[PDB]
């Protein structure tokens, strides 16, 4: 039974080393032919492959990374390490650890990856965010903009998860992440029943009511 | 010339 | 580098169709040993790759008879008999013979629906913000289809380039439409010193296109 589990930081700073590690099981480093590497993937991106490295020592990368990349092993252990130096934003990925062998019999394709690694780098603190309420100009739109906060994620409901139609939660985009909420109802709701935006930021203990006024 | 037999 | 161009990079189709991606690459993807090392994977939202199908038209243990792979040489391509629901999200192809291995940029698999246009809205900065040296403005651009749109931020006439991030939301479980968030973010200075804010959208479902705006001296 093939197993792939990577390990990582999690979060790390620019100019800062990474180092990954994959631990396998059933089947060994040491066995002709068989090889371990490692793709990554910029979250909402495509696939980039990174490193890979043979039973037999012999290893390969990609070439726009060459300065930055070490993959290694220990094969008695059950483990592949990535070495990225000199980590920039740019390096903010999913890592995934896959299996590849140079030999028919043994899989020469990706059959098995891990469920990978989230890797983040920035330079930022933990920040609290701002939360902003955003008012109006047969339905109405309301919004909520939660602004310069790291580290992900926040939560956001409207009227403490009460009110659930009509709502647009929009992924977080950057050092900081800055988030967005839609929320439509029928225009007899509102203003005369007050519709609330509640932000939690747990990372920095924040949490946050912000009612929604006319202006 | 990726490692393949 | 061995470029693998995919075609279409999105493709809209109802649950029952067939369903055809092309890939080619830039240089022959044949190993000196004879083996074309052309893979096609499958992501679906939230999972790691998935292998469907390897050596152009191997398909691996497991993955269903509807998936089939051809070509040769530079051009491949990946078909579907009947798209089944638990068959969208992305595809990519994969060269696995030259140094660096590179996949296309992937092909999202989506449902098709009838056009929708934008419901469109637009927000001045908040009180809140203003008594802190920033000024943001955001537009809403909520269940439209298809997915293509363009957004333009106008202030005073002058087009707005600088200063704006956006986000989409993935294709709707239960209507099938996208929608989109567009914040411009500004000095409080810069804001006061310009009065009309326009959120501009173009869209296949208007010849003209959607104009949201306010004045901020009425706000």
């Amino acid at each position: 039974a093939v197993t792939l589990k990577e390990s990582g930081p999690g979060i790390l700073k620019p100019s800062q080393t990474l180092s990954l590690t994959c631990s396998f099981s059933g089947f060994s480093l040491s066995t002709s032919g068989m090889g371990v590497g490692w793709i990554r993937q910029p979250s909402g991106k495509g696939l980039e492959w990174l490193a890979h490295i043979w039973w037999d020592d012999d290893r390969s990368y990609n070439p726009s990374l060459k300065s930055q990349l070490t993959i290694s092993k220990d094969a008695a252990r059950n483990q592949v390490f990535l070495r990225i130096t000199s980590v920039d934003t740019a390096d903010t990925a999913t890592y995934y650890c896959v299996r590849r062998a140079h030999t028919t019999v043994l899989g020469d394709w990706f059959a098995y990856w891990g469920q990978g690694t989230l890797v983040t780098v920035s330079a930022a603190k933990t920040t609290a965010p701002s939360v902003y309420p955003l008012a109006p100009v047969s339905s109405v739109t309301l919004g909520c903009l939660v602004k310069g906060y790291f580290p992900e994620p926040v939560t956001l409901t409207w009227n403490s998860g009460s009110l659930s139609s009509g709502v647009h939660t929009f992924p977080a985009v950057l050092d900081l992440y800055t988030l967005s909420s839609s929320v439509t109802v029928t225009s007899s709701t509102w203003p005369s029943q007050s519709i609330t935006c509640n932000v939690a930021h747990p990372a920095s203990s924040t949490k946050v009511d912000k009612k929604i006024e006319p202006r | 010339q990726f490692r393949h037999d | 580098d061995v470029l693998m161009t995919q075609t279409p990079l999105s493709l809209p189709v109802s649950l029952g169709d067939q369903a055809s991606i092309s890939c080619r690459s830039s240089q022959s993807i044949v190993h000196s040993n004879g083996n074309t090392y052309l893979e096609w994977y499958l992501q679906k939202p939230g999972q790691s790759p998935k292998l469907l199908i390897y050596k152009v038209s191997n398909r691996f243990s497991g993955v269903p008879d509807r998936f089939s792979g051809s070509g040769s040489g530079t051009d491949f391509t990946l078909k579907i008999s009947r798209v089944e629901a638990e068959d969208l999200g992305v595809y990519y192809c994969f060269q696995g013979s030259h140094v660096p291995l590179t996949f296309g940029a992937g092909t999202k698999l989506e449902l098709k629906r009838a056009d929708a246009a934008p419901t469109v809205s637009i927000f001045p900065p908040s009180s809140e913000q203003l008594t802190s040296g920033g000024a943001s403005v955001v537009c809403f651009l909520n269940n439209f289809y298809p997915k293509d749109i363009n957004v333009k931020w106008k202030i005073d006439g002058s087009e707005r380039q600088n200063g704006v991030l956006n986000s989409w939301t993935d294709q709707d479980s239960k209507d099938s439409t996208y929608s989109m968030s567009s914040t411009l973010t500004l000095t409080k200075d810069e804001y006061e010193r310009h009065n009309s804010y326009t959120c501009e959208a173009t869209h296949k479902t208007s010849t003209s296109p959607i104009v949201k705006s306010f004045n901020r001296n009425e706000c």
